[PDB]
RNA sequence: GGAGGUUUGGCACCUCGAUGUCGGCUCGUCGCAUCCUGGGGCUGAAGAAGGUCCCAAGGGUUGGGCUGUUCGCCCAUUAAAGCGGCACGCGAGCUGGGUUCAGAACGUCGUGAGACAGUUCGGUCUCUAUCCGCUACGGGCGCAGGAGAAUUGAGGGGAGUUGCUCCUAGUACGAGAGGACCGGAGUGAACGGACCGCUGGUCUCCCUGCUGUCGUACCAACGGCACAUGCAGGGUAGCUAUGUCCGGAACGGAUAACCGCUGAAAGCAUCUAAGCGGGAAGCCAGCCCCAAGAUGAGUUCUCCCACUGAAGGUAAGACUCCCGGAAGACCACCGGGUUAAGAGGCCAGGCGUGCACGCAUAGCAAUGUGUUCAGCGGACUGGUGCUCAUCAGUCGAGGUCUUGACCA
RNA sequence: GUGUCCGAGUGUCAAUGCACUAAGGCGCGCGAGAGAACCCUCGUUAAGGAACUUUGCAAUCUCACCCCGUAACUUCGGAAGA
RNA sequence: CGAGAGCUAACUUCCGUAGCCGAGAGGGAAACAACCCAGACCAUCAGCUAAGGUCCCUAAAUGAUCGCUCAGUGGUUAAGGA
């Protein structure tokens, strides 16, 4: 579960290491890019939800620098995630893996296992960088 | 229109194909056909069965001989089906069949005396900023003078429990046939054990 | 409320019992379950988690181990049903020593000197 | 705050309110080993009999 | 709600809930019959069987079972070596109460606690 | 030219033996001059996105930074971030930031005491609800006999939102890029009900570990106090969300704007003047819940009968009391009450804990191993007559009359 | 509220502190049930972490002793338990 | 009714004038100090009338005759259109 203040840790290498969520959304991968809408009060991103984030600490030398507006998709809850079998995940740290508004990430590799349900959304381009799923 | 009566035994996990569910055990023992109620001798087309049998010498003699109008040994529930016009006995088995939709209807689970924040989903008010209705409280209750009335029908303190409560869609899981038991996907509501029915769905959506 | 002469219990366990299976006895020590998935499209794939076991948690067909790994640097862990499909085997791979059922305290360890005894 | 009633209560409503009150006489019941009254489920407090003598008096 | 605890506070907190039952089974045991308030024993019917079955097996863990709650020495070995051997051949249900009725000061229907 | 009364006002009518005032918070409900959604007309409407007007109030209308703010600005989203009323709704509901009591300071005015609706720090918001009204829960009585149980629904509520994707179909349209109506399939969001199998919360003495200090003679082993659990570590049943399942709907009817059929008054034309058909998230019905105190008191099935002198023993049948209950403040409801598994206990199983005491051995010892998947035990599932539901008591029908029909 | 004097022990760097307890003294002059809403003093809390709000107000968090290490600035003492 | 002041606003304010109210009961105007009728000495289970009325509430013609409006106009305005 992802609120705004949540700050999750970047899953790539784009340069940013820390950004602060500031909106749960509800679109997901369609054929023109990322979609709009799906309604605009729905306030827990789970894993695979886009959610727009502040920057928050980045590194010298970065293709995202510090302050800037990102749309991040998360790869890593600390809450619970259910299968359609019965399986649970959590991950000891929340994080997220920011993008450009096709789905496509912005870093060149994702760091770190990625929940599986990314790969029911659709975004396969962000799968294909990760060196686990689940 | 069919139905049948059963009580609720429990809940469990459930593996149709690879897909785990939560399904709830209904048992919808045999149901004897005590009465057959005709418009045409009643008014209205329907039918009352029984469940759960009673010992006989626990029966008033007018319910031994309501019972004994009809061949059938006294029960402790009749209940009336309304445009049900089964024969014989209403056994679970062949009123349903694997997956389709049957609504669930049982006495819902008394809470008793609740609050507001419990009962309507009131909001609270600060848990620390100043108060002294630090939780619980409905706050105010009217405008002011112009209409001097709290509405009727307003939320309140109250008896949140042991309501009738219907519940639509429900599907059939699965059916055991020779225990008289009835899987139904998801919950259904009352504490366990207590009296539930299960019928065709009140609206069959396309 | 009807009042049926009953075995509650008895009647659950009996549907609760096909789909009951079980598999290696333990708690606390380390495990390598070999699961399918088979969210790729169509086609079927094994996968295999292998950490520490820090709870079991049910009875029956309710019944679920937890396990606990890291895999690239993040801390993971999960929750799989004894009766899953979706968990073709399990195997040990080696007992631990442990004073208690539960081993939350492995969370906050997250050393190499925070293993399992053997 | 403060609440307070408003026109003093009248002898005839008062009186309507006062009218669940009304106490409940005890089912007594006589000890069928002695003389005297019991209540039910209880020893007869002059005998002391609940089946045999119960208590000491 | 209790829509299935068991049961009761005594209008007081956990340690005093524990030495009231402790010492009326300690009482209960010293001499055979009291007499109490009718709440409180059907509260320590249960205690005090719990305790004469643990006494039941015999051996200085049951008596050191007992020990621990029942802590004059005299009253365990009463429990111990002489009542519990004595209801040998019980199963279970080594208590009774009547009731004696009601009483004047608080207007409590008291009760008596036996064996 | 009108309308509405939400603004700044005017006026001074009730209120100075008191009508608490701005903002927030909490609850809401209403209007419609309609922010979204639905149905339309015209369009400078190809398509798509629009403009603008008409009908439409069922529901819905986001979260944050700035300031006491309302407002406004901005972030980032949205189907959309509607406008107002209800003492600028709501302090016997809450705050107390603003402003408006005493302190103090600054600027400005005054020679001075002092001052400004200029500023700045600070500054007590009163346990007990009679009535009406509102949500719950009983008692009495009524319903032309006395009773157990099932019911019809007069008539009352709740619910009512929508996005996105896909198929149709890259078709109609379009030079092209773009790109549909209608119909069909799916998937979420927020909200609601229920539920506790799952994921977790908590489970104040169910199990364990820890310290100090007392105490059970001492050692071992335990208890008490360290909170009203000493602290920590887990935790079953219950209760619960962030957790699960379900939902909004279709079909129907009459309708609003609108669109038409037949068609005159005027041998044309015209949806109307007689007449008829089509048309909305709205009205009625349809879904779920209440309900015959619907004094208009309803129906059906069954039982006891016709007793003795308004009364009294009584039948059918309730209650009192006892024991309890996923029922509850009390009441009430449900179960059992000896032709009895109702609860307790006891036994077996479940689940929680995690290897008890003691003894053996290892080792200077701290401690380690075995016996020991041990030991212990709240609420869980069953059995079992070991304990309590003993004895009893109390109440409870003889059914008015008139008219009409059917029987000897 | 009320001036002066004496005020033991165990442990804890120390202490008249804190916890248990000797002596001594007491359970505070309505009780008993029950385990609704609501209210007061409290314990734990998924995920998030100040989003709350006038203001982080309140409640966390920090906690004693020992060793190491500590800035801008300075009136050279200090800031410093940084 | 006649003026001023006001916006040819006000249950506004200030004068002239008549009447009512103050000090006034009774019938009408659903209700209503001011409007319309009519100034209560007392008593009656008597009669004619005023204003206002005559379908039922609710006393009294579902009165009569020539029309007018098919809008519920009646039972809330205007410029303007038909
Ligand atoms: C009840 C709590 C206090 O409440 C109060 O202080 C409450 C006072 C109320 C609110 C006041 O009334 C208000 O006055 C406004 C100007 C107008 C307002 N409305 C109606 C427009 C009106 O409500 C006060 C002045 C009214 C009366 C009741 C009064 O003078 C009260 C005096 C005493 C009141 C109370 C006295 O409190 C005192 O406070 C000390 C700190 C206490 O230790 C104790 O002193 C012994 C207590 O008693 C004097
Ligand atoms: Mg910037
Ligand atoms: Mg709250
Ligand atoms: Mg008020
Ligand atoms: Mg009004
Ligand atoms: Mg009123
Ligand atoms: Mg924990
Ligand atoms: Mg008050
Ligand atoms: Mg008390
Ligand atoms: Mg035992
Ligand atoms: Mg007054
Ligand atoms: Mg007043
Ligand atoms: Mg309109
Ligand atoms: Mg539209
Ligand atoms: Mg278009
Ligand atoms: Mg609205
Ligand atoms: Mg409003
Ligand atoms: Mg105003
Ligand atoms: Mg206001
Ligand atoms: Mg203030
Ligand atoms: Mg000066
Ligand atoms: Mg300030
Ligand atoms: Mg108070
Ligand atoms: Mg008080
Ligand atoms: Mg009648
Ligand atoms: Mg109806
Ligand atoms: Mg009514
Ligand atoms: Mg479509
Ligand atoms: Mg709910
Ligand atoms: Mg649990
Ligand atoms: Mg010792
Ligand atoms: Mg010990
Ligand atoms: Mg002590
Ligand atoms: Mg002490
Ligand atoms: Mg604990
Ligand atoms: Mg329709
Ligand atoms: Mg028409
Ligand atoms: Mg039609
Ligand atoms: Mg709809
Ligand atoms: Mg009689
Ligand atoms: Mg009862
Ligand atoms: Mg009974
Ligand atoms: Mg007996
Ligand atoms: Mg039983
Ligand atoms: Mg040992
Ligand atoms: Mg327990
Ligand atoms: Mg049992
Ligand atoms: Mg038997
Ligand atoms: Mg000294
Ligand atoms: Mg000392
Ligand atoms: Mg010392
Ligand atoms: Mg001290
Ligand atoms: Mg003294
Ligand atoms: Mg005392
Ligand atoms: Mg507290
Ligand atoms: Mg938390
Ligand atoms: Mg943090
Ligand atoms: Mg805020
Ligand atoms: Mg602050
Ligand atoms: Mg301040
Ligand atoms: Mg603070
Ligand atoms: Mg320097
Ligand atoms: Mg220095
Ligand atoms: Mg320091
Ligand atoms: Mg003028
Ligand atoms: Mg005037
Ligand atoms: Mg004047
Ligand atoms: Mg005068
Ligand atoms: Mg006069
Ligand atoms: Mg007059
Ligand atoms: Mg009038
Ligand atoms: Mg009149
Ligand atoms: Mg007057
Ligand atoms: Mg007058
Ligand atoms: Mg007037
Ligand atoms: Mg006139
Ligand atoms: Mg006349
Ligand atoms: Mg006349
Ligand atoms: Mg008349
Ligand atoms: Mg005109």
């Amino acid at each position: 579960m992802i609120m705004p203040q949540s700050r999750l840790d970047v899953a790539d290498n784009s340069g940013a290491r820390e950004i602060m969520c500031i909106r749960v959304l509800n679109s997901g991968i369609g054929g023109k890019g990322l979609t709009t809408g799906g309604g605009g009060n729905k306030r827990y991103a789970h894993v695979g939800d886009i959610i727009v984030a502040s920057v928050k600490d980045a590194a010298p030398r970065g293709a995202v620098k510090a302050g800037d507006v990102v749309k991040a998709v998360v790869v890593r809850t600390s809450h619970a995630i259910k299968r359609a079998d019965g399986s649970t995940i959590r991950f000891d740290r929340n994080a997220a893996v920011i993008i450009n508004n096709q789905g496509e990430p912005r870093g060149t590799r994702v760091f770190g296992p990625v929940a599986r349900e990314l790969r029911d959304r659709r975004f396969m381009k962000i799968v294909s960088l990760a060196p686990e799923v689940l | 229109m069919k139905g049948i009566l059963g009580t609720k035994i429990g809940m469990t996990q459930i593996w149709k194909n690879d897909r785990a569910i939560p399904v709830t055990v209904v048992l919808a023992g045999p149901c004897p056909i005590v009465q057959r109620k005709t418009a045409q001798t009643d008014g209205y087309e329907a039918v009352q069965i029984g469940y759960a049998p009673k010992a006989e010498r626990k029966v008033n003699k007018p319910m031994q001989g309501h019972f004994a109008k009809a061949g059938v040994a006294p029960t402790r529930i009749l209940r009336e089906f309304r445009g049900f016009a089964p024969d014989g006995d209403s056994v679970n088995v062949d009123i349903f069949a694997e997956g389709e939709k049957i609504d669930a209807t049982g006495t819902s689970k008394g809470k008793g005396t609740q609050g507001v924040m419990k009962r309507w989903n009131f909001a609270g008010g600060p848990a620390s900023h100043g108060s002294k209705k630090w939780h619980r409280r409905p706050g105010s209750i009217g405008q002011r003078k112009t209409p001097g009335r709290v509405y009727k029908g307003k939320r309140m303190a109250g008896h949140m429990g042991m309501e009738r409560v219907t519940v639509q869609n429900l599907e059939v899981v699965e059916i055991r046939a020779g225990e008289n038991l009835i899987l139904v996907k998801g919950a259904i509501p009352g504490a366990n054990g207590g009296l539930v029915v299960l019928r065709s769905a009140a609206k069959a959506s396309a | 409320q009807t009042h049926i002469k009953i075995n509650r219990g008895e009647l659950l366990r009996g549907i609760e019992q096909d789909h009951t299976r079980q598999l290696p006895d333990f708690r606390p020590g380390d495990t390598v379950r070999v699961d399918t998935k088979v969210r790729e499209g169509n086609r079927t794939r094994s996968q295999a988690f292998e950490g520490v076991v820090i709870a079991i948690n049910g009875s029956g067909s309710r019944k679920s181990f937890t396990v606990r790994k890291i895999s690239f640097g993040e801390g993971v862990e999960r929750v799989f049903p004894f009766a899953s499909p979706l968990v073709n085997q399990v195997t040990i791979v080696e007992r631990g020593k442990v004073r208690r059922a539960k081993l939350y305290y492995l969370r906050e360890l997250r050393g190499k000197a925070a293993r399992i005894k053997s | 705050k403060h609440p307070v009633p408003k026109k003093k209560t009248s002898k005839s409503k008062r009186d309507m309110r006062r009218s669940h009150h009304a106490l409940t006489a005890p089912n007594l019941t006589e000890c069928p080993q002695c003389h005297g009254k019991k209540l039910s489920h209880h020893i007869c407090p002059n005998c002391g009999y609940y089946d045999g003598r119960q208590v000491l008096a | 709600m209790r829509h299935g605890k068991a049961g009761r506070k005594l209008n007081r907190n956990s340690s005093a809930r524990v030495a009231l039952a402790r010492a009326q089974a300690t009482a209960l045991l010293r001499e055979g019959r009291i007499q109490t308030t009718l709440t409180k024993a059907k509260e320590l019917r249960p205690f005090v069987e719990q305790l004469i079955t643990t006494a039941k097996g015999g051996d200085l863990h049951s008596r050191r079972l007992v020990a621990q709650d029942i802590h004059d020495k005299d009253v365990v070995r009463k429990v111990m070596d002489e009542v519990a051997p004595k209801y040998a051949e019980r199963p279970g249900g080594y208590t009774r109460i009547l009731r004696v009725g009601t009483r004047r000061g608080d207007g409590v229907t008291m009760a008596l606690i036996e064996l």
